[PDB]
């Protein structure tokens, strides 16, 4: 079909978010089988396989950003194979990771469609600049980059001297904000980025939120629209082996139904799955409860919806 | 300046728990996350888990999942650590550090740089026994050699340490306070030193013990035979 | 559960040279572990955060090297005040292992013991006991076997040893070979010996009184 | 500011309710930094400490009701710092202990308001009479004493003399009621008290019912709103470690969004924490999920939106 023809890219990167583990992040998505679980039904899927990421040695921080070399050259890797497979027509399924991933995947799948929109599931923003930044970690900020808005308030880092910025920022809906710093809510209202924080999603339930936010990326124009999901993005009692939890969030009900509608537009053209770090569960039943909430979450995107799915065959024979 | 002090040298015998305080001072606390560290002596350090300041984290460590418990008292900053079912495995020191609260605010941290001072805890069930020092010293007569030290014993004391001088530390020469080891009978050994030679027998040396857990004193005269 | 080992489980480097060390994980760490300097009785002071960059109040001299699986430890200047207990620790892996233990020793002319051996007193006869420590003092390096004999018939699960810290001004070792009986058992016995076993003892040093002798 | 000024009344106090624990109320609460946290945003903090309550030695009950003297001098004790820290020009803080405070906590607020509206959050009504009870517990029975329809329908409980009935029953509106007696489901349809139930919370979602809580008491006319939250009225998935926990209740989301929308009228203007019990949870981290849940409900009522929050200066440099 047009949709649910999936390239899957790997991206074992850790080293834009402190808690490592995250390199077993494709590892533990794959050994839980969402090639196979894809293939029952009619999804062309075909694994590029995980990325080849190398070390920098002499990686020397920034100011407050540290670890940005890798962060650069990773993201230049994958915005290179992200534009790769969408030449292909495929839909580029990205799994890591983390968040700092997110620049080069939304970068090479600007390459291919530069009118695309960004459906950002994640607890927090992700908008801080190097400067206006407290943590330092790059898992933090990679919408600052890929904003045309905020160019000449980001200084050229270390690695990032290729990022051209892509989207606008009337192109960008946040779902699920929860945890969010007081610079990346000066951007967030500055800017005047249409976000659907926890607040909103509790005052209109979700079935508005996605209505309005469908409405208000595909009501204008029909575009390519590129979920970046988070798996912090939902609650932390379905997610638990995330790398920054925060409690009383988006529920898997919740989480599966945003990606539901966003397959029935037919207008899902690449999307992210971060942060799923199979180390910070306090039991092995805690980490098999996020990979199969991140599978049941891709599967969801690529055409499992709950009501049940069917050929267009005759079973009645 | 960055601080963090402990309080303090507690021996318990199998029985109730360690519960050690963690005074932050400094940096700002719920902003970065204290752990904690045992230390058996002449081994290793064995991290035994952590708790974040940003929001109460337990997040502890293997083969004590169970045992210890952790809170904090983000008040006054202070971080604690409490054990329980205790155990004479447990004859560490145990420290505190500080990861940083792996949230999302919080600085980017992974190394550990206010330590605390350590903190001494022996779990046994021995009694609080005073001293018992059992030297004998010739010195100095000639027996086969030319250098006859003199030393002392320091016998049946619980718990740690003795302080153990020579001539009211005035002797100085020599000073070596052998530092202790535990007996089958769960009680302690140490021992000291000066060294004279064979060519000093006008030197009436007396080790001064002083057990202060016992509180008590032991002066030992000795005289050759 | 990442074992973390360190190759050179001892050392001993005079003030001079470079004393370089290493710490081998059982998996990728990736430029994530650090350095200490435990002195004896002290606190862990760090020497190297995220293996390199020289965390903050390091002195000159201690840069090193990782990413990533064995990281090196390079003491250029050598300094002889950084004679401590260093370790390694892993962060980036739950369970958080440290190392080992690497315990930099300080170098001098191999030293001899000196050996001596001495009896229970008349007072542990009024209270019951018999303690025989042979003691060994100054000496250099720290390995010393010390054998213990009922007149000749070797003694078992009483012999106890101790050592120190090195010495700041001649750098020698000592040890008690620390050995309790009882008073029974002390006046069936009189030639009770100490068998010495240093490296510059090429002969097994044996330093024996008897029993009531002196 | 206006709101945000904040005088926290401490008070440790256990004789209203059968499980003692929660004289260590104030203790964890303020050992988990409730001060340190609302001290980021601009809230004018000054702690008046934890209230001195005298044990009167000869507590004789009442007919059904127990330790009648000691909740009357805690509440009488409590109205009169209440009217202290609101002739200050603060926001009343309370934070305990047990819903038997809050006979003072809302007289003592009603000595300096007269005309104000309670938001009632709990799992249960609260409003037996010592005659209708059957629990016999005066943490059961704070609401009956306040509302002036019942005067007469209540005995003269010793201790209680001072009470005066301070607001009417149309000026007090529950959320989160799933544990009803039949008596207190009788007073409560036969006064006509506006309550949103589990019920109608199902029904309208946690939006529709603040909205129409909102309408209820500020839609006539502008007057403070004592919030006089309770922590069973959560649900215990969140909030375990409480006395009287009642399975399906409100959850952490619309929790904070109840006080993210009392925040956001304005017009908050005393506050209640009650029944935090921290020696009901089975596992201390089931004190750490009650006790960081009433945090984070305090300081969303105190400006803490989950949107973010930023100073009125800029960032960008």
């Amino acid at each position: 079909a047009k949709s649910r023809t999936i390239g899957i890219i790997g991206a074992p990167f850790s080293k834009g978010q402190p808690r490592g583990g995250v390199e077993e992040g494709p590892t533990v998505l794959r050994k839980a089988g969402l090639l196979e679980k894809l293939k029952e039904q009619e999804c062309d899927v075909k694994d590029y396989g995980d990325l080849p990421f190398a070390d920098i040695p002499n990686d020397s921080p920034f100011q407050i950003v540290k670890n940005p070399r890798s962060v650069g050259k990773a993201s230049e890797q994958l915005a290179g194979k992200v534009a790769e497979v969408k030449k292909n027509g495929r839909i580029s399924l990205v799994l890591g990771g983390d968040h700092s991933l997110a620049i080069g995947s939304i970068s090479g799948h600007a390459r291919v469609h530069p009118d695309l929109g960004v459906i950002w599931v994640d607890a927090h923003t992700d908008i801080n600049t190097p400067l206006t930044t407290t943590s330092g970690n790059l898992h933090g900020q990679p919408v600052s980059f890929l904003l045309k808005e905020l160019k000449g308030k980001i200084p050229d880092v270390p690695g990032f001297s290729w990022v051209t910025p892509c989207i606008s920022a009337k192109d960008i809906v946040y779902i699920g904000l929860r945890d969010v710093d007081p610079g990346e809510h000066y951007i967030l209202k500055t800017l005047g980025i249409k976000y659907f924080s926890m607040t909103e999603v509790d005052r209109l339930g979700i079935g508005k939120v996605m209505e309005e936010t469908l409405s208000y990326l595909l009501g204008r124009k029909k575009r390519p629209i590129h979920l970046s999901f988070d798996v912090d993005g939902l609650d932390p009692s379905f997610t638990p082996a995330t790398g920054t939890p925060v409690v009383g969030g988006l529920t898997y009900r919740e989480g599966l139904y945003i990606t539901e509608e966003i397959y029935k537009t037919g207008l899902l053209s690449g999307l992210d799955i971060m942060e799923v770090n199979p180390s910070l569960g306090k039991t092995p039943e805690e980490v098999t409860r996020t990979v199969n909430t991140a599978v049941a979450i891709t599967l969801a995107c690529f055409g499992l919806a709950r009501e049940g799915n069917h050929k267009p065959i005759d079973y009645l024979n | 300046q960055v601080q963090l002090v402990q309080s303090g040298a507690e021996v318990k015998k199998p029985g109730a728990s360690v519960k050690v305080s963690c005074k932050a001072s400094g940096y700002t606390f719920t902003n970065y996350g204290i752990s904690w560290v045992r230390q058996a002596p002449g081994q290793g350090l064995e991290w035994m888990g952590w708790i974040s300041a940003y929001n109460g984290n337990t997040n502890y460590a293997q083969k004590l999942q169970g045992r210890v418990t952790m809170t904090t008292d983000t008040s006054t900053s202070t971080a604690y650590m409490e054990l329980r079912s205790l155990r004479s495995d447990d004859t560490a020191v145990y420290y505190c550090a500080r990861e940083g609260a792996y949230g999302y605010r919080s600085p980017y941290h992974n190394w550990f740089d206010p330590w605390g001072q350590g903190t001494l805890v022996t779990v046994s069930s021995a009694k609080t026994t005073p001293p018992s020092v059992y030297p004998l010293a010739p010195g100095s007569a000639a027996q086969t050699n030319s250098m006859v030290t003199l030393g002392c014993l320091v016998k049946g004391y619980f718990p740690e340490p003795v302080t153990v001088t020579w001539n009211s530390g005035s002797l100085s020469s020599g000073v070596h306070t052998f530092p202790a080891v535990l007996q089958s009978d769960l009680y302690t050994l140490s021992s000291s030193v000066t060294v004279p030679s064979s060519t000093w027998p006008s030197e009436t040396v007396t080790c001064n013990v002083a057990h202060p857990a016992s509180s008590t004193k032991v002066d030992k005269k000795i005289v050759p035979r | 559960e990442i074992v973390m080992t360190q190759s050179p489980a001892t050392l001993s480097l005079s003030p001079g040279e470079r004393a370089t060390l290493s710490c081998r994980a059982s998996q990728s760490v990736s430029s994530y572990l650090a350095w200490y300097q435990q002195k004896p009785g002290q606190a862990p002071r760090l020497l190297i955060y995220d293996a390199s960059n020289r965390a903050t109040g390091i002195p000159a001299r201690f840069s090193g090297s990782g990413s990533g699986t064995d990281f090196t430890l390079t003491i250029s200047s050598l300094e002889p005040e950084d004679f401590a207990v260093y370790y390694c620790q892993q962060h980036s892996l739950l369970p958080r292992t440290f190392g080992g233990g690497t315990k930099v020793e300080i170098k001098r002319a191999d030293a001899a013991p000196t050996v001596s051996i001495f009896p229970p007193s008349s007072e542990q006869l009024t209270s019951g006991g018999a303690s025989v420590v042979c003691f060994l003092n100054n000496f250099y390096p720290k390995d010393i076997n010390v054998k213990w004999k009922i007149d000749g018939s070797e003694r078992q699960n009483g012999v106890l040893n101790s050592w120190t810290d090195q010495d700041s001004k001649d750098s020698t070792y000592s040890m008690s070979s620390t050995l309790t009986l009882t008073k029974d058992e002390y006046e069936r016995h009189n030639s009770y010996t100490c068998e010495a076993t240093h490296k510059t003892s090429t002969s097994p040093i044996v330093k024996s009184f008897n029993r009531n002798e002196c």
